[PDB]
């Protein structure tokens, strides 16, 4: 039986997740649904978002969520991302200025097992896409292109894109912190 | 500091082959078969009142919403049980109730009192559906009525729909059986002197229950027994979502808990009675 | 279906004049004195135990919460009364109780009994500030002790922190206080029988406490009192934040609530308790 | 005494309706401190806060808030406005593009008795302004003119503003449905 | 016959650079946090009985006095401990003690053990002022329980205000302890097997000290070890105010007298613990 | 709260024909002898040692005292018993004891065992003087050693001026007999066990005295007889001049106190000892 609980209504976020972690034992999976707090800042949603999956639940779980802070927003949306890939299609290639570009993907687990709540955040450098290319992925992977690399996370594969993206220095941490 | 599966299972079949063992069965044992459990039924008193669900749930406990409906209006609670009846042992629910795993796992077993908590005809209609024949027992009636000689006595310790005088379900029945008086009240006193008890579906939220615990547990301390022998018969309490607290609370008791993985709540717990026989 | 604070305040007076009201007393009464109430008990408890205050709050009721505390350590319970001490009967507790209007407008009235449920002398300190003298009853040996022929006697209905033997905190306290056995159950009954009470400061949320009025009502219909007679003698229950089911539930056991103003809870107090006089 | 209370944290929400309905014996004021649920839509954002209010203060309380859809932003921030405000101070009128600068000022007041929320919404078309003008006012008027105006709010006083802005026609639905 | 302060210093830093050395510190230490020593507990006590101050001190001994207060009326010792944790371990009385320069001096030091008859939190207290952490031990459960790997250990041996069955203040508490069968009793014999002792503003009237110090002696001339060797191992006293009789006593039982300057109480006792480093 | 003589005098004499009435002598028995008491001797240790004998007694109790004369110069010890034995035991102490009327009135009833704490052959001489014959017992050799089969057996408790080896003077002869191993010692204990005693010119200032009648409480204590039973066998203490506070400390080690008239301190004694007769 597993004694972590990995919650997400995302069936995108869950095969990338089994795509690593899915051979450990540990680690079991539900679908809670649950609703963030309205702020921009990701340390503070993630952290509101795991007690209220615990509360759900009431086992040992770990909840994930995402930011992408861009410099032409001032850091907009940060982690209020969520709304704006629904607004702002593949318009939002478009809202920002030309020359500016430049972005952090932000990426955030959080993993709460009763009676502490302990945040593992890492983080992705680069630049809005000119238009969106890439049919792989998902929700904002065709817009976002990493630092160095000259191709989107829609345009990679699963594999190349975790040695990208921030879930795939997350799954080393949550790994050796919770001995899955 | 919690059973699993595999190490409780050689401790029920002990109690079980000696005739020791009483399952306790709580509303959760009926939600495979679609039924509400506690936090439905308040979402459809708060429909008939005028309330909004979410916001009638922050006015009180469920005894005390329940009791604020039954004053509304006259007439008010009888037709709540007339509505429970035409949901709860309906002919969709028996239906759901032969093709239940946990429903086919608990008649398979040969026992010889159960105790449910629940309002509906889905624990001795189990046993009727094997062959076996039950006798439910709620009321004073019931105990002083006729019963074949080894018939599994199913005892209705909340009540019957068929039987609405014995329905505890207001905040000023529940303080009725406080006082430990009712006939139900008195057989489970008498059975916790002697019997090992299985919970499964119930979680302890009801303070009609616990201060039974409290005070086997008092004459347990009072006749000053070894730190072995006090602890030797034990009761379990499978629960897949016990927290942090409840479960060191009922240490105190000698009640142990037993996780069931929460992923399938139905198989997680037909295992469990697959594993007694 | 609410009395306000002007039309409760003649019946009040007419109580008060024939030595028939007795307050009750809670623990949002030392609220301006900058005490804890029992929300941020919760969150020091669950800083000693290495919870998280939001987490440690979705594990169970007060009661049980403090249960847990208890039983996590040998002799945990003995410093928390210690702390208690330091905190709640400080030095600086008592320089703001002098200039606190609630208990300048307390001792001024000449009482009798006053009922608390509070862990301080901040009710019986009250009226020694004001010149007068109280008696604290708290266990069977202050009962039993030597008093002045006429004195203010304070019962602590919940315990106080010189004697910790008699406080109530954890689950197993207030189950033992269940069979209504101890010297402040019994106080509290017979006071029952023949004197309005004004509930200050509490919420009912304490099962033991609503158990009492339940009985209470239980000999009202038992005796076959007519609807005029039944409902003669009244209780009063002063709450700024009283919601809507729970004013419904204590009109079945002759309690009125009084809406107090939510805008400075430490003035809508005062201006009752000056209206007493 | 009051029947009524008006909780709100803005001070300067607060010397508005009292600008207005502070004659109204009916209605006091609270300042408790509410945590608003992630949504772009101001009907689900100003439902849900009326709940949590109430929660906090357990008295039939009227609680408010605002959306600042944008038609170059296909509708962002919404009720996402008090985070853009904070970021983007006056960059917000540099950020969207010149020529497309229509915009609606929503507002809704809701008010729980306790068993049940009535929502009243009130909107305002206008369209951004090319640079933040004005003095007077709280945030994002100096860069909101009204339809047919040429002055933001905050270039108008309090009754001129009130003549324009959504609570300006909430005061009288207010008044005539809880009888203030 | 008497050491001096310059004398005594390169005797103290010889024990405390091998580790032992080991501070004894009595209720004389507490003495500039305005502090009652075991005379102003007697005037206190006088005053609740109804005595003059002056006749109830020829009534009998320290440890008398207070079995007669104990036994005048029921929960009266219970009543003692609680006002004593509101004077002893106050808030002014913690602010007293980060700029008292003997409790600065003390924790400077890295100790492993020190042994305290007080029953105040101002010695674990001054340790976790300059960064240390502490572990108070006072009765058997402590012993037991949870320590870090290496946290310098504080023997309360007259016991500690938030454990009251641990006090020993009247005369029944020390004829209990002259079995030398407690856990502080049994943790003082052992580490005097070894140990050279620091008495600081302790002065030996209590019978239970000076027994023990008779029977090490005891050991030591059973195992008929000669002039030179069985006076080897020291203990130190350090005293303002030592007589003529009682510093000849106690070279029975290889005891030094360290006479401090008695102008300056505080500063004299400050001197010798900066001496140590 | 204090018997006098005519309400003690029918105890006594139930007691007496039972056999069960055990007297024990202090130093007070010998002052119409003119000999010193306690504090006489310390008046005398004091001219010894060069001191004054009111600067003499405020340097320590008298156990501490005698210790620091014993170890001012070898042979120190020997010379003091010497001097005692010519000054308590001369020949005109022995005239004044035939015409001493209570030794008359002791030796008038028919004892079986005296107990006594003075050092000189006043009580087994007292015996002499009316026909009878006595057994002094004060050291192993003298309980292993041949008598009659019917004496009364006179224990010397503290000693005797012909053994100087079993005189408890010094302090560390008094922490000798701490253990209860010396054959006055348990020949006391077992005495105690079914006996009344009668405390004739002593008083309790003695620690070993004191925690013998406090180990014969806890075989009382935890024999967990009744409040009736536990107050049946008591002691009995005649004093002239008992304060406030010893009289309640001995009403839990079951010890009545006796008032005597304190004009005549040598006249109540006797008509106490001609009363039992
Ligand atoms: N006729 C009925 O069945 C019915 C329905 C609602 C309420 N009630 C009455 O009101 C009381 C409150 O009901 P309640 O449900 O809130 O409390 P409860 O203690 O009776 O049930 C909660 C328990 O059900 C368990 N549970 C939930 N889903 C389960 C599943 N799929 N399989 C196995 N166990 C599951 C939970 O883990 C939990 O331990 C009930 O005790 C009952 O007396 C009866
Ligand atoms: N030493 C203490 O004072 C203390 C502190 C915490 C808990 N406790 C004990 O634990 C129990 C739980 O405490 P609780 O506070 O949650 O329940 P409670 O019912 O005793 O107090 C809640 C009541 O206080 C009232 N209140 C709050 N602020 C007030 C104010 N400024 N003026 C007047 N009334 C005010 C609330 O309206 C509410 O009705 C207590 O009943 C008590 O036995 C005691
Ligand atoms: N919480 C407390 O601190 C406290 C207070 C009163 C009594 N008690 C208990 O009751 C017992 C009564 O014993 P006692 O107090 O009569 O004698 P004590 O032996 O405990 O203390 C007396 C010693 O304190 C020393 N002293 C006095 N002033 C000092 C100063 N300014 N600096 C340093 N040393 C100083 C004296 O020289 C003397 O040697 C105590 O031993 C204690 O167990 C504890
Ligand atoms: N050879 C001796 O007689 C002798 C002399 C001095 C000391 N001692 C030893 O030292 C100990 C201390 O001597 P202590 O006298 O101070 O203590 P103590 O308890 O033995 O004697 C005091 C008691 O003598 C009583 N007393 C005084 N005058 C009396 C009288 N005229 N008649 C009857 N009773 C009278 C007092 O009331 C008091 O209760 C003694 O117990 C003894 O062991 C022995
Ligand atoms: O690596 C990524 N590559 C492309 N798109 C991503 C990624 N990571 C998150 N996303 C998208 C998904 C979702 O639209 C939003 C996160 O918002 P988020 O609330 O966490 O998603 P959700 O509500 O659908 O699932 P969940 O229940 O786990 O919160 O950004
Ligand atoms: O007419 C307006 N003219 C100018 N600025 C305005 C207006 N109306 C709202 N605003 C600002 C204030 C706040 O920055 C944000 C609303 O967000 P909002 O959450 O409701 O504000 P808040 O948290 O500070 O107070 P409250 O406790 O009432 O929610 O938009
Ligand atoms: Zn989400
Ligand atoms: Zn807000």
């Amino acid at each position: 039986a597993p004694t972590w609980f990995y919650n997400t209504t995302n069936s995108e976020k869950l095969r990338e997740l089994q795509h690593v972690l899915g051979g450990s034992a540990k680690l079991g999976y539900l679908t809670a649904k649950v609703t963030e707090i309205l702020d921009v800042d990701l340390e503070t949603v993630i952290r509101a978002k795991a007690i209220a999956a615990y509360r759900a639940v009431r086992v040992p779980v770990i909840v994930e969520h995402g930011a992408l802070c861009i410099d032409a927003l001032n850091g907009l949306p940060g982690a209020l991302v969520k709304p704006f890939w629904e607004s702002l299609d593949t318009r939002l290639c478009e809202v920002i200025p030309a020359g500016q570009r430049t972005a952090r993907a932000r990426g955030a687990l959080c993993y709460c097992d009763g009676r502490e709540r302990h945040v593992l955040i890492e983080e992705t450098e680069g630049e809005i896409a000119p238009s969106a290319r890439g049919t792989g992925g998902f929700h904002w992977d065709p817009i976002f292109i990493p630092k160095g690399q000259t191709r989107t996370f829609a345009e990679m594969s699963l594999d190349e894109k975790l040695s990208f993206s921030p879930l795939g220095r997350l799954h080393t941490r949550l790994r050796t912190e919770l001995g899955l | 500091t919690t059973l699993t599966l595999s190490e409780a299972a050689p401790l029920l079949k002990k109690e079980f082959r000696e005739g020791r063992l009483i399952p306790f069965l709580g509303a959760g044992f009926s939600k495979p078969l679609k039924l509400p459990d506690g936090s439905q039924l308040i979402a459809s008193l708060a429909k008939t009142l005028g309330f909004e669900p979410e916001l009638f749930d922050m006015h009180g406990r469920f005894e005390q919403l329940a009791e604020f409906f039954a004053i509304s209006a006259p007439n008010r609670l009888q037709r709540l049980v007339y509505e429970m009846s035409l949901s709860f042992d309906s002919a969709e629910a028996e239906a759901l109730r032969e093709k239940s795993p946990m429903h086919r796992a608990l008649a398979a077993l040969d026992w010889r009192t159960i105790y449910t908590t629940a309002y509906d005809k889905h624990v001795e209609g189990a046993l009727r559906d094997a062959g076996k024949q039950a006798a439910v027992l709620a009321s004073f009636a019931d105990f002083q009525g006729p019963r074949a000689r080894d018939v599994c006595e199913v005892i209705k310790f909340a009540g019957t729909l068929d039987q609405p005088d014995t329905i505890v379900l207001t905040e000023s029945s529940y303080f009725q059986r406080m006082a430990l008086d009712a006939p139900p009240d008195q057989r489970l006193r008498a059975d916790l002197l002697a019997n090992s008890f299985l919970f499964i579906g119930y979680s302890f939220s009801d303070t009609n229950i616990r201060y039974i615990w409290y005070r086997m547990n008092q004459l347990r301390e009072q006749s000053q027994l070894g730190v072995k022998h006090s602890q030797a018969r034990r009761c379990f309490f499978a629960t897949h979502g016990a927290g942090l607290v409840q479960p060191d609370i009922l240490q105190q008791w000698n009640i142990d808990v037993i996780q069931l993985d929460p992923t399938d709540k139905s198989a997680s717990v037909a295992r469990l009675l697959e594993s007694i026989a």
